[PDB]
């Protein structure tokens, strides 16, 4: 009943993941005063199933230069870490439950930089490396705030289990207390997710395609698969951050039904981004990090690290 | 006269210097950019549903060639020559001689489509509007053997269009 | 066991997917198919030449930067401590040296990209 | 220009504009399709009589170039100095 | 029009809500139509532990009251 | 036997045609029309049809404008990274066979005497809407392939 | 990503069209000007038809040059949304294209309604232009101009004050006065840096001299300040082209001298001398006294210019092209220096450069 | 038609299931429109052929053939010219 409970968790992701692909494409579409997918299916609904077969009938490349196995690892761990880091979400109950859920969620996310900078680097080719080094800069930009942010929120809370951001949550949406934190937040998501206006290491008008312009048809398709499956997740994680769903224990599909809308809602904003924005410049992108949102947040940890004790609002270890 | 377009130095009053640290810090005008694309995702797409619905063309379009005749059926073209001499890029090659009857007849006529610009001066060269740009362009091909035109082709396309090509003439000859 | 399950189960997935892309679709393998990208032009000399980096600065104070975090985070459990008093101090106190090797670093121009 | 008063407004408001106005789609307000024939007009030199071409024959009024100096007093400049462009008064700084 | 959209978004949505549904039901399944337990620290671990020893059939989600007082 | 490679024909078949990714590639005048076919009022994405600009993430190659002898080494190369199936489509009279500088000392007579086109598209340029039926056309093409039949019956 | 030196390598679109052109007659090599700077085909058109016009010592009627001139900044419409907005979207702003190239493909029926053609319309000729205006196409290009300025708010609500847009183009690309000039510079890359200078203004040609339009002017001579300039320079055009359609008069469209321009079909069919001519125009074309013009106007994309030598026969002995966008790209590595890679993908656009015209 | 549609939107043909014998349920393409209708469609005039019908000439096709390209009904291109040198055909007797 527990394999039973894995399918149940990563076969929709995959499917989430195929609509996804569908929804921007109408979601821009509209926004660019297009349509967008609406001739293979009903509605473009069997747009993502043409794709997903075309490329995995396609034929893949090995380029010349590359080295083999790095080549064919870095997009297994892409998806295999894009899976991994949904066990730990509370929708409301997690597969597996986790005293260090944040963290676990932080070592993965460390982890998966890696698929991209071995698939850049097993390329051997030029816009390849120049994507794998963006992603190198991008790391350093984003996570130190990343944590931080992190831990102004779970001083709140008390907790690194995700599970007790929901108790947190019980009478009002953390994005009260914190809204600033939820501001940045937001954006290191974005850059994290290599998402516009932070989608640096493909960045298709300067380096054809980056990190994976040498992948072709199933390779490829698992780095676009576990992109988008790493969007619908961050904005569950933050959802449940700063939008805590009220959960009744009696009937758990309520949360799990208000609890989606809200992720839906945050991965459309994903969408919304990026169809109103041009792309940073990725040294813009390092100092906009470590010389604005950095000196906040570090500020903001001392305030949120005191808040309690002067207020005397300390939460519980459990 | 000229005008600049950036040289204003904005205004030092805390009120006005409060807004633009509001708009650094709140990313005003960050939202204010969403707010426009927000607006287009409620607009109706321009998008036509092709090829159940067609864009909107004029009667002086340039398409496919095609080769008229008058209403008795005899073929306008005299082996005049002035469209192949015209032509800028050497698309069309003419041989002719006396018909069985002694008609000035071409026996041959070419139009290499893919040499063609489509530029329209041949049916202005024309003296009797034999040789015309007809409206369809919906004509690709899976071979560029079938893009190389001879009299044949050409005068099917004239039968095979002329209830259109007419009643595009009629339209715009008056305007030439 | 429930966690090796799930990591099993979704890099054997991964797997699983590599495998089916690389023996389903029929290949026709000829050299120039697989010659390295670069624009339609052969690359001018070998990708694995020297990449110079210029925010090495940057990523050497990213590894004492992401040290502090390891510091602070265990500052959830230390706000249960009977002893506030110096809990607070010590927990500011190292904020606040982060706080200022950041300034310093920022003052002296080593956040700034060399040319 | 089918859409809802509610989708009206919230597009108008969400870009601060009135929409409605000047929409960007064409309706009715367009020519027609079928116009009635037009009847152009002539030129000046569709006369008959004082109309002699070689009256009006611009290429034959053009001339080889007037040597000024061949190698077979105050200084000059090529023209007057340009004026110098005024600032607009429709708006000028945007 | 705009609302073309929805039909992919609905499918988006129904299948993100999957996954947690079915983690709910199958929780109560195999824990006896309760919660499933939670054990973040050694003293719930104990318990855990001790009430399948109680259950007297190896299940620690198998619950013995009163009637297990003589 | 033959019922099934029949249905899988239809199956890969309609997955290749429903998602064309086309190189983002263009050459000169017609690549302007290519845009317009990108624009709203057409709007290629609504068909499938996406541009990609690895080649290596490619179907088509749509040859848009004037081929140089100084460009014909790059544009086999790009093609040669296609993975397959692959195809080409010829957009224009300068593609189609030189067009009006076909009697240039610099310019190919034609992109089929550096790879194999698939769809000749013609027209000074084609209007938005030819290429839109050279697309389709294309489609079309990749509809009546039989792979598996031919592949069965070997 | 530093980059240390640009080396734009170039030909990959020479077409030998200047030889080309010699094997023509004057009209045969019209349509040539249509596929240089093929974003702006009109105006190419244009400059053509003023040098031969000059050559040949003739004038086109008043219609004919109203009509030249309101083509002229529809095309620099077009020209400008190509310009801006596939700028923006190379610098990651990918919107706007949408936007507004749904109104470049109505600004491209205006193309169709007057020569059949979308864009190489081979519609501007010496002499004049092909064919009059179809009747009631002043009233749509009227209705298409009265909403065109909400368009341009709409991209401007978009770019102008997002701080990402500010950041990628101020103080990128920078270029004083003196070196633009000395470097070949023309156009948005002359004014960006404050040289005021605009040859509709200084040089004027056909009816220029009888529109109110102001120049922008920039202060930084960056990229930002050639995007403002852009802009706004779109804005001028529909403020000439109220005007055009205001003051269009009446009478013939192309001069009034059958050894020029060819008459009537109704003309050609009925009179001997109308025949002969029609004949001789489309088979040797007019001859062109003997002679050299550089002629040159304000292109959308700056100076453009033909150095025309006639031998005194119905074809051209040679003629050179001056495309802005040559000098303009050959500037390139200096406007680079100090850069970053993706600094250079904004300077390529900033410049706003077609090869059809570099290349020829 | 629907004349509250935009500009572009406002006429629309439904194709034919099938034409020339061919099945066209869902194989479709805009060579199938005849020219009477094809100038309506495009907007090139206002009057529909049921209101303004094409003049009739004796050698305009009765049948509308759509595009035949890749179908042995496909145009292949030939010279229309005949032989231009007549060669000597020598004799049929021997003598030598
Ligand atoms: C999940 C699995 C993901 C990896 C999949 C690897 C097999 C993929 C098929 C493949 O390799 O391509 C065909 C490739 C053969 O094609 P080839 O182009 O002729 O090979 C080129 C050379 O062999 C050179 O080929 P190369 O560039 O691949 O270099 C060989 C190998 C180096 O191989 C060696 O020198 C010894 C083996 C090293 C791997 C052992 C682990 C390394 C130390 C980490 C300790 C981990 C312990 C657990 O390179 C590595 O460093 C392997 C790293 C993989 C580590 C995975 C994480 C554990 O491999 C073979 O099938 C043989
Ligand atoms: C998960 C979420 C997805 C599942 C939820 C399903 C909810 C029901 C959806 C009903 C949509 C039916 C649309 C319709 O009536 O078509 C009539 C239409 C005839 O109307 P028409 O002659 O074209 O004129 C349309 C209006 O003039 C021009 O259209 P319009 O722009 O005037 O819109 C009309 C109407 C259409 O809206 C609806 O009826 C659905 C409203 C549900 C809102 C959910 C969000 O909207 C309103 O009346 C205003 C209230 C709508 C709420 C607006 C809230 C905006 C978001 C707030 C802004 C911030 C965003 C960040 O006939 C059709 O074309 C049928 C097409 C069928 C399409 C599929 C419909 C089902 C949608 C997916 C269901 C799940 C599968
Ligand atoms: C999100 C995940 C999505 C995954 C989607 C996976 C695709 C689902 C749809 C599958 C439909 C069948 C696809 C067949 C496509 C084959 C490629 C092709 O067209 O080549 C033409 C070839 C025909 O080649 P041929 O013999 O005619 O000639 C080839 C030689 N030249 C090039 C000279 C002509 O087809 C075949 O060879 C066999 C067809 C097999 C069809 C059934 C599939 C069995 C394949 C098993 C391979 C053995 C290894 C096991 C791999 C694991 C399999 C699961
Ligand atoms: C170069 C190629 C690299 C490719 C990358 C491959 C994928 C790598 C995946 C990451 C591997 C590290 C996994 C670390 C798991 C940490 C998760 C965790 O801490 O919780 C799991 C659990 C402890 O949970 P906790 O709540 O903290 O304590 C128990 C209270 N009831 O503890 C357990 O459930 C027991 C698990 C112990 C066995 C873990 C084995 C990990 C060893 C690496 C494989
Ligand atoms: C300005 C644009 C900026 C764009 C940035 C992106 C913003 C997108 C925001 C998306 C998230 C919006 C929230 C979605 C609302 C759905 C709420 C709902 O359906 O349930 C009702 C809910 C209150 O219920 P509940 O959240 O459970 O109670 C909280 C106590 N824990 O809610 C009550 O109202
Ligand atoms: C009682 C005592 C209380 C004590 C605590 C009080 C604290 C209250 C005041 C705190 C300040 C509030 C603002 C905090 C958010 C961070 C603000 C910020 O960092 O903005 C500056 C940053 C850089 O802007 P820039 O002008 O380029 O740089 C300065 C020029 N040298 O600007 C940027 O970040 C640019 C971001 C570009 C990317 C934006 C793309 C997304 C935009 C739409 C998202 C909208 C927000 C969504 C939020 C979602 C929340 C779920
Ligand atoms: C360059 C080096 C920089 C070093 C900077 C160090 C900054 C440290 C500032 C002082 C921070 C703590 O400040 C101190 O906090 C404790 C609370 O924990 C307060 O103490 C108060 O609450 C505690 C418990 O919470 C009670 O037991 C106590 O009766 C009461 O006085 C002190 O009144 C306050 O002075
Ligand atoms: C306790 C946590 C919160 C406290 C904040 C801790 C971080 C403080 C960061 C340093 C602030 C002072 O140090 C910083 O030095 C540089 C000198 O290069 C100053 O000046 C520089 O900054 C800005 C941005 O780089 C440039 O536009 C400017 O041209 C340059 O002069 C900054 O204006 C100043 O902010
Ligand atoms: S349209 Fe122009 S290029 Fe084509 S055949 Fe006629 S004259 Fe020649
Ligand atoms: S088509 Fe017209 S111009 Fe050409 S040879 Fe025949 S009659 Fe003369
Ligand atoms: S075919 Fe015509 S439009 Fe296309 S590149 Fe050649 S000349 Fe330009």
């Amino acid at each position: 009943m527990f394999m039973i409970n894995i399918l149940m968790l990563i076969i929709p992701i995959l499917l989430a993941v195929a609509f996804l692909t569908l929804v921007e494409r109408k979601v821009l579409g509209y926004m660019q005063l297009r349509k967008g997918p609406n001739v293979v299916g009903p509605y473009g609904l069997l747009q993502p199933i043409a794709d997903a077969i075309k490329l995995f009938i396609k034929e893949p490349l090995r380029p010349a230069t590359s080295s083999a196995s790095m080549f064919i690892l870095a997009p297994i761990m892409a998806l295999g870490l894009a899976l991994t880091m949904w066990i730990p979400l509370p929708m409301p109950y997690p597969l597996i439950n986790m005293n260090l859920g944040v963290l676990f969620m932080l070592a993965m996310s460390s982890l998966a930089v890696y698929s991209i900078l071995w698939s850049g680097w097993a390329s051997n080719s030029k816009y390849a490396l120049i994507g794998a080094l963006r992603a190198v800069a991008q790391t350093i930009s984003y996570e130190v705030t990343l944590a931080i942010i992190l831990l102004s929120v779970l001083l709140m809370s008390g907790s690194f289990t995700l599970s007790t951001l929901i108790t947190t949550q019980e009478q009002m949406w953390l994005i009260l207390p914190a809204w600033p934190l939820a501001m940045m937040w937001f954006i290191s998501t974005l850059a994290e997710t290599n998402r516009a206006p932070f989608d640096l290491t493909e960045g298709e008008s300067e380096l054809v395609s980056g990190f994976n312009v040498e992948y072709a048809a199933g390779p490829f398709a698992l780095f676009f698969m576990a992109e988008y499956a790493n969007i619908i997740m961050m904005n569950i994680f933050t959802a449940i951050l700063f939008l805590g769903t009220s959960h009744n224990p009696h009937m758990p599909e309520l949360y799990t039904i208000n609890f989606t809308i809200k992720s839906l809602l945050l991965t459309m904003s994903f969408l919304w981004i990026r169809a109103s924005y041009p792309r940073f410049r990725y040294d813009q992108l390092m100092h906009l990090l470590w010389k604005n949102f950095l000196p906040l947040t570090l500020a903001l940890c001392m305030w949120h690290v005191s808040l309690p004790i002067l207020t005397s609002g300390i939460p519980p270890q459990t | 006269t000229y005008k600049y377009v950036n040289l204003r130095e904005p205004s030092m009053d805390m009120k006005s210097v409060t807004d633009r640290a509001a708009q650094t810090l709140l990313w005003t005008e960050l939202i204010r950019g969403l707010g426009m694309t927000l607006s287009y995702l409620f607009r109706e797409p321009a998008t036509i549903n092709y090829p159940f619905e067609k864009g909107p063309l004029s009667p002086r379009f340039r398409g496919e060639h095609a080769l008229r005749r008058y209403p008795s059926g005899e073929e306008r073209c005299i082996a005049c020559k002035l469209c192949e001499a015209v032509c800028p890029a050497q698309a069309i090659t003419i041989e002719a001689e006396p018909r069985a009857d002694g008609s000035r007849r071409t026996t041959r006529y070419d139009i290499d489509m893919t040499k063609c610009i489509y530029c329209g001066f041949c049916q202005e060269a024309c003296p009797v509007d034999a040789i015309v740009e007809g409206p369809n362009f919906e004509f690709s091909t899976e071979t560029h053997e079938e893009l190389l035109y001879n009299k044949e082709k050409l005068l099917n396309n004239g039968d095979k269009w002329e209830a259109e090509i007419a009643a595009n003439i009629q339209a715009d000859y008056l305007y030439r | 066991m429930n966690l090796m399950l799930a990591l099993l189960t979704n890099f054997t997935l991964a797997t699983l997917l590599v495998i089916i892309a690389f023996w389903l679709p029929q290949l026709n393998v000829y050299s120039e198919k697989t010659s390295p990208y670069e624009c339609g032009f052969d690359p001018m000399g070998s990708a694995r030449l020297p990449f110079s980096m210029k925010f090495f600065l940057v990523a050497i104070t990213f590894l004492l930067f992401d040290l502090e975090i390891a510091l602070l985070l265990p500052l959830p459990w230390a706000s249960q401590t009977a002893n506030l008093n110096t809990m607070l101090t010590m927990a500011l106190f190292l904020i606040i040296l982060l706080a200022v090797s950041l300034a310093y670093e920022w003052t002296q121009k080593g956040l700034e990209w060399t040319e | 220009a089918s859409a809802t008063r509610f989708i009206q407004w919230l597009r108008n408001w969400a870009s601060g504009r009135d929409l409605q106005a000047k929409l960007q789609l064409r309706y009715q307000e367009i020519s027609k399709r079928t116009q009635p024939p037009p009847k152009l007009p002539v030129g000046p030199s569709h006369k008959l009589s004082n109309n002699y071409y070689c009256t009006r024959d611009g290429r034959r009024e053009a001339m080889p170039p007037s040597i000024v100096m061949s190698s077979q007093k105050k200084a000059v400049s090529p023209a007057p100095p340009i004026k110098r462009w005024e600032l607009s008064q429709d708006e000028p700084y945007l | 029009m705009w609302f073309e959209v929805l039909p992919g978004i609905a499918v988006m949505g129904v299948c993100l809500f999957i996954p947690g549904m079915a983690t709910a039901r199958i929780h109560r399944f195999s824990n006896g139509g309760k919660e499933k337990r939670v054990a973040h620290y050694p003293y719930q671990w104990y318990l855990m532990e001790r009430d399948r020893r109680v259950s007297g059939v190896n299940r620690s989600y198998v619950s013995k009251g009163l009637e297990n007082i003589d | 036997g033959e019922y099934v490679v029949a249905k899988l024909d239809d199956l890969i078949n309609w997955a290749r045609r429903s998602s064309l990714w086309p190189m983002t590639f263009g050459l000169a005048c017609c690549a302007v029309e290519m845009m317009h076919m990108a624009a709203p009022r057409y709007d290629m994405d609504r068909f499938g049809v996406v541009f990609r600009a690895s080649p290596r993430q490619s179907d088509v190659m749509i040859v848009a404008g004037t081929l140089t002898n100084k460009m014909a080494p790059a544009l086999r190369k790009v093609y040669d990274q296609m993975p397959e199936p692959r195809y080409v489509v010829s957009m224009g009279s300068c593609a189609n066979g030189g067009g009006y500088y076909h009697y240039s000392y610099s310019v190919v007579r034609g992109c089929d005497r550096i790879v194999p086109v698939d769809i000749y598209v013609p027209g000074c340029p084609p209007t938005a809407e030819a290429l839109l039926y050279g697309i389709l056309q294309l489609q079309k093409k990749i509809k009546r392939e039989k792979r598996l039949r031919i592949w069965y019956r070997r | 990503e530093m980059v240390r030196k640009c080396d734009p390598h170039i030909g990959l679109l020479h077409r030998g069209t200047e030889k080309l052109i010699e094997y023509k007659t004057y009209l045969q090599a019209l349509p040539y000007f249509d596929r240089l700077d093929y974003v702006s085909m009109m105006c190419n058109e244009q400059a053509y038809s003023l040098a031969v016009e000059k050559l040949l010592n003739i004038r086109p009627p008043p219609r004919a040059q109203w009509i030249r001139v309101l083509f002229g900044e529809i095309t620099r419409l077009l020209n400008h949304i190509m310009a801006v907005t596939t700028h923006a979207l190379d610098i990651g702003a990918m919107t706007p294209f949408f936007w507004m190239f749904e109104e470049r493909e109505k600004m491209f029926e205006f193309y169709e309604r007057v020569s059949g053609a979308r864009m190489h319309a081979a519609y501007v000729r010496p002499g004049g232009v092909h064919q009059d205006l179809p009747l009631g196409l002043m009233d749509d290009i009227y209705e298409f101009s009265k909403n065109f300025s909400l368009r341009i708010d709409e991209l401007e609500e978009m770019l102008t004050n997002n701080r990402i847009w500010r950041n990628r183009t101020v103080d990128i690309g920078i270029v004083t006065a003196e070196d633009a000039l000395n470097y070949g510079f023309s156009g948005v890359m002359l004014r960006g840096s404050g040289i005021q200078w605009d040859l509709r203004k200084t040089q004027p040609y056909d009816v220029y001299d009888q529109v109110e339009f102001d120049v922008p002017i920039g202060s930084r001579g960056d990229c930002y300040d050639r995007y403002l300039c852009r802009v706004e320079e779109m804005r001028q055009s529909i403020r000439i082209i109220s005007q055009c359609l205001n003051k269009m008069p009446p009478g013939e469209i192309k001069v009034d001298d059958a050894k020029v321009s060819p008459p009537k079909r109704a003309e050609m069919k009925t009179s001997m001398e109308s025949l002969i001519h029609h004949f001789k125009l489309y088979t040797e074309g007019y001859q062109v006294p003997p002679g050299a013009t550089y002629t040159a106007i304000e292109a959308p994309k700056g100076e453009f210019g033909v150095y025309l030598v006639s031998d005194g026969s119905s074809r051209p002995y040679r003629c050179k092209i001056k495309a802005p966008g040559f000098a303009h790209l050959a500037g390139l590595d200096k406007m680079s220096k100090g850069h970053m890679l993706a600094d250079v993908v904004a300077i390529i656009g900033t410049q706003d450069i077609v090869f059809g015209e570099v290349d020829r | 038609e629907d004349n509250k549609q935009f500009f572009g939107r406002h006429r629309w043909v439904i194709y034919t299931t099938e034409m020339n014998g061919k099945n066209t349920f869902w194989d479709v393409d805009g060579s199938m429109v005849p020219p009477e209708w094809h100038r309506w469609l495009h907007c090139m005039t206002d009057d529909p052929p049921t209101v303004k019908p094409p003049t009739a000439r004796k050698f305009i096709w009765t049948n509308h053939k759509f595009n035949l390209s890749g179908t042995p009904q496909q145009y292949v291109p030939y010279s229309t010219t005949r032989k231009k040198i007549q060669e000597w055909v020598p004799p049929s007797t021997p003598y030598k």
